[PDB]
């Protein structure tokens, strides 16, 4: 019927008759193919004529070229397109993909299975499908026949916890400004039948952890972790907030295109006048280093209005209006830290102050004391043995400290004010198997990749392995139950090699935080070294490539997605992390909030391994998000983005996985009482109807209670089934003709 | 011999001209009143695949058209029970051993070759119980059984 949902119930599947006119489109297999192109690289095409190793092809948009037959692969017949699932892909081809969610978009077709991932595709404009019918109308379906959608996921992974008592945790990663948050958001009520709480809460969260990256305007660089802490019977207890990788480097240093922290501008904006006043700020975002190296400013937003947001959310809360007076003047201080000069001793090593009047003002902020503030970066006591000495600090050593000292303490803010909300929104009802959503951002690939894309990209590389450890895990459990395996090896080592190259000891972050340590390390010294450790001794490293004018590239590494280069420069000044003991002494000895409050690369695998070994205890759920189109249209999709992003996201490489091994299983009865009309002569009669076929036994594997076969011989059966049937029907109607 | 005498018996018989000559388009009736049931690619193969305008204007005596029966006779692909069962089981969706009518008419008139609706209406006159549906079994024994 399909009818319950009503108004999104074609939303979210069509209905009989647009199946039938589809699937009868004429369309011949041998004549429509798929052909590269230039701007989209991959167009669909039909052969006007064979001449030999070149072919030439109409196009749908219209073209004469031609191409080598090589480069032209097999097109899914239109009697199979538009699946719901494209998990058993007859064909399964990198542009058949980018087809298939193409032409479901262009019917506004959103939700898409692919096995044990859920596509979905970000729109722009509201739609019916979270009607809370729909809601009640999902509640207990399972993944096969209810449409695809998040809830779908969300009722199994619910199912599963109730079923098994465990942790379950649904994870969600794609491009920044796939929709992610909104996706959250949208389970996160699904999941309520505090929410509002979460909701008002999250503004506060973004702008406080996303900043414009030259793809997106509100990249959230942080992941995020919400806890659903329930009952022993299955009901709403509590939410729990938890956010692991704040990129320090961010806050510290910012790139020719990109801007800071959205915080930072929205109290540059004017129109909170008071604030400005009380924070000694000049209005000009020019006068602070800290996010002058940066982008200005943007016209996508118009920051007040982001500004009044926060400023809301964290008046209506849990918290006073003090502590929000603090937290501004703490960070503001931290903006006034980009205005030291120093200078180094005359005839000596030591760096002294020059202008002692930003000094001032953050002492002031901090309510501590100038003199002492200085004198304590300038020469830092350490005790050694039992004794105090002091030491000394050249301008280089103290700028790092302090950068590092600047970027510790927001982040301490940031993780203070996460155990603030979550305090404030935590009660005291009884909490028992939480369940977890993870949000992470994606495998971005910029023309520019750095540090900071490299430590995404290590976190990325991380979450495949887990997820092909898990699809291992479970293929192996099934093996086991069914009594017979097949491929018994893991797909952890086919992935370990990055992360070899990666983490592990003469590793490229190894390697550079032994630089960090080097008396004189440099940029070139760092690339010699690593060309000498690893060049051609390591399949993965290789040398840069030049493509089209690229700005510059240093290395190169081969990750699950492709052939992705990196640079160089800046990397040691990103990578310090001096953290001076005397300053934090004095921090602790402040009448301020800051009483509360108490290299990079090392820190980042810390919290990666933390985080790690929090999900390994939890049972996993995957999601996938991408947008259509760099420009907000809706309806239109850039073909070469979508394939990138597909290629990013590894969907297609986990259905090859999925299919390495046998996926179609068939009940023995269920197979035994359906498919004989094949061969019309409930387990010896299957045997031997399996054995009369006429097929090779080698494609199919002979079980117990489920029969197992690849999609090879799965598609070959059901074609000739088709025919005979086809067959039958011819016969009948000549026995018809007979009656006559 | 008596079986060819039966045939032109039954031959001059149909002929409403007394010439022993008959049409294209009742061949294929005769050739089935005589003990056959050929597809339509049986019955154009042997007279040599001809135009929709040849069909309709030719006509063929009983001494061309012996060749035809002799060849048919000696042709055993005829149908089965099992056959026509399992082929109606499958539009079974209840499984109790009946068929829906309506789903069976939009088959035949989609799926398949069309056939006129009067012949196919008489067939299953009596054939479809009070709640619309028809009784494959009984059907099959209806229609191989005359
Ligand atoms: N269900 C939806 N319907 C319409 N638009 C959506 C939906 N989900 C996300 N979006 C779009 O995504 C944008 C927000 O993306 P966001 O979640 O901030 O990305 P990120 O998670 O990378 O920060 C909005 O502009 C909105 O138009
Ligand atoms: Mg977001």
């Amino acid at each position: 019927e399909m009818a319950v949902f009503g108004a999104a119930a074609p939303y979210l599947r069509k209905s009989e008759k647009e199946r039938l006119e589809a699937q009868t489109r004429p369309f011949d297999l041998k004549k429509d193919v798929f052909v590269p192109d230039d701007k989209q690289e991959f167009v669909k095409a039909k052969i006007v004529s064979r001449e030999g190793g070149k072919v030439t092809a109409e196009t749908e948009y219209g073209k004469t070229v031609t191409v080598k037959e090589d480069q032209v692969m097999q097109q899914n017949p239109p009697k199979f397109d538009k699946i719901e699932d494209m998990a058993m892909l007859t064909f399964l081809h990198e542009p058949a993909v980018l087809y298939n969610l193409k032409d479901r978009y262009g019917s506004w077709m959103i939700y898409t299975y692919s096995g044990l991932f859920c596509v979905t595709v970000n729109p722009y404009k509201w739609l019916p499908v979270y009607t809370p019918e729909v809601v009640a109308a999902y509640r207990g379906k399972k993944r096969s026949e209810a449409p695809p959608h998040i809830f779908s996921i969300s009722d199994n992974a619910y199912q599963y916890m109730l079923t098994d008592r465990e942790n379950q945790s649904i994870l969600i990663t794609g491009e920044s400004g796939a929709g992610k948050t909104v996706n959250t958001k949208r389970v996160i009520q699904y999941f309520a039948v505090l929410e509002d709480q979460i909701i008002q809460a999250n503004p506060a969260l973004e702008a406080f952890g996303n900043a414009k990256t030259v793809r997106n305007d509100n990249s959230s660089r942080f992941g995020k972790f919400i806890r659903i802490h329930f009952g022993a019977t299955g009901k709403l207890a509590s939410a729990d907030i938890e956010t692991y990788l704040l990129e320090k480097s961010r806050v510290i240093f910012q790139l020719k295109a990109e801007r800071d922290y959205h915080i930072f501008y929205q109290i540059l904006s004017n129109k909170k006048p008071e604030l400005l006043d009380m924070l000694l700020i000049t209005n000009n975002p020019y006068d602070y280093a800290f996010i002058s190296q940066g982008e200005t400013t943007v016209a996508s937003i118009d920051d007040a209005e982001e500004l009044m947001a926060t400023d809301n959310a964290f008046d209506v809360l849990g918290f006073t209006s003090e502590e929000k007076n603090s937290m501004y003047k703490l960070t503001g201080a931290i903006m006034h830290f980009g205005n030291m000069k120093f200078k180094l001793k005359q005839r000596e090593e030591q760096a002294e102050p020059d202008g002692t009047e930003e000094a001032d003002k953050s002492a002031y902020l901090m309510g501590l004391n100038s003199a002492d503030l200085l004198k304590g970066l300038c020469h830092p006591r350490v005790k050694v043995g039992n004794e105090y000495v002091t030491k000394g600090q050249n301008v280089q050593q103290v700028i790092y400290a302090t950068g590092a000292l600047a970027k510790a303490v927001y982040e301490r803010m940031f993780n203070w004010m996460v155990t603030r909300i979550n305090a404030t929104l935590e009660t005291k009802q009884p909490r028992q198997y939480f369940i977890g959503v993870l949000d992470i951002a994606g495998f971005e690939i910029f023309d520019f990749n750095s540090f900071e894309q490299l430590c995404i990209n290590f976190t990325n590389e991380k979450l495949q392995q887990f997820f092909n450890h898990h699809m291992f895990v479970l293929e192996q459990e099934e093996y086991k139950k069914e009594g017979i395996e097949w491929t018994f090896i893991d797909f952890g080592m086919d992935l370990q090699a990055c992360i070899d190259l990666i983490e592990k000891p003469m590793g490229i972050m190894s390697i550079l935080e032994e630089e960090c340590m080097f008396p004189k390390a440099t940029d070139m010294t760092f690339k010699a070294k690593l060309f000498d450790n690893h060049l051609g001794k390591s399949a993965n490293f290789q040398k840069p490539r030049n493509i089209k004018g690229k700005p510059e590239a240093h290395f190169s590494l081969i990750h699950y997605a492709g052939i992705v280069d990196y640079n160089i420069i800046g990397w040691l000044q990103k990578n310090k992390d001096p953290l001076n003991e005397t300053v934090v002494g004095l921090y602790q000895k402040s009448s301020l909030k800051l009483l509360s409050t108490l290299t990079v690369s090392a820190l980042h695998r810390e919290n990666l391994n933390k985080l790690m070994t929090n999900l390994r205890s939890t049972h996993p759920h995957f999601v996938r998000c991408i947008i259509p189109n760099e420009t907000k249209s809706p309806g239109v999709m850039d073909n070469p983005l979508v394939m990138h992003q597909l290629r990013c996201n590894g969907v297609l490489e986990g259905i090859r996985i999925c299919r390495k091994g046998f996926p179609n299983r068939i009940l023995y009865g269920d197979f035994r009482q359906r498919y004989r009309i094949l061969n019309p002569a409930s387990r010896k009669g299957a045997e031997k109807l399996l054995s009369s076929l006429d097929i090779d036994h080698n494609q199919y594997k002979f079980g117990h209670t489920k029969v197992f076969f690849k999609a090879g011989l799965l598609g070959l059966l059901e074609e000739m089934r088709d025919e005979r049937l086809s067959r039958i029907i011819t016969r009948i109607q000549a026995q018809s003709r007979g009656v006559l | 011999k008596e079986q060819q005498e039966d045939f032109k018996e039954a031959f001059l018989l149909f002929d409403r001209t007394g010439e022993c000559k008959i049409t294209l388009s009742q061949v294929g009736d005769v050739l089935r009143a005589l003990g056959t049931n050929p597809t339509n690619a049986e019955v154009k193969k042997v007279l040599g695949n001809p135009s929709n305008e040849e069909m309709n204007a030719k006509k063929i005596e009983f001494e061309q058209f012996l060749p035809m029966m002799q060849a048919i006779s000696n042709n055993k692909d005829q149908g089965g029970y099992e056959d026509f069962v399992e082929g109606l089981r499958v539009f079974d969706k209840e499984g109790n051993g009946t068929v829906m009518g309506a789903e069976l008419r939009h088959v035949l008139a989609t799926l398949g070759e069309k056939m006129k609706e009067e012949e196919v209406e008489a067939l299953l006159a009596g054939q479809e119980d009070s709640n619309g549906c028809i009784n494959y079994e009984a059907f099959v024994k209806h229609i191989m059984s005359v």
